[PDB]
């Protein structure tokens, strides 16, 4: 019931001083723009049963 | 009663093969922008028509 507020997204979260934190960034916009994580989402959180 | 959708999204038949139907459906969008090269990437009949 209701509308939605506060509305911010997930993240993985990582230390300051990490190499890895420039290549996470660029792999998660990629595949948001190959139609990766549409796969995710209509087998784990889209099966609307009732 | 309630209303339904006409299509369910770019992967239809409709956007596929338009040439297998009524007189063909049309659809475009405006250039220069980042839709275009999203569908370039992805759809290359679909990008020319
Ligand atoms: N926001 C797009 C332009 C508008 C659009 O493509 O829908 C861009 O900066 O390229």
């Amino acid at each position: 019931t209701g509308e939605l507020f506060f509305r911010s997204g997930f993240g993985i979260g990582m230390r300051k001083d990490s190499p890895w934190k420039q290549q996470v960034s660029l792999s998660i916009l990629k595949s948001h723009e190959n139609g990766f994580m549409e796969d995710l989402d209509k087998t784990w959180v889209r099966y609307q049963e009732c | 009663e309630e209303y339904v959708d006409q299509v369910s999204g770019l992967s239809d038949k409709k956007f596929q093969r338009p040439n297998d139907f009524s007189p063909p459906f049309r659809f475009g969008t405006v250039p220069n922008g980042s839709t275009e090269r999203n569908i370039r990437n992805n759809y290359a009949e679909m990008h020319a028509y």
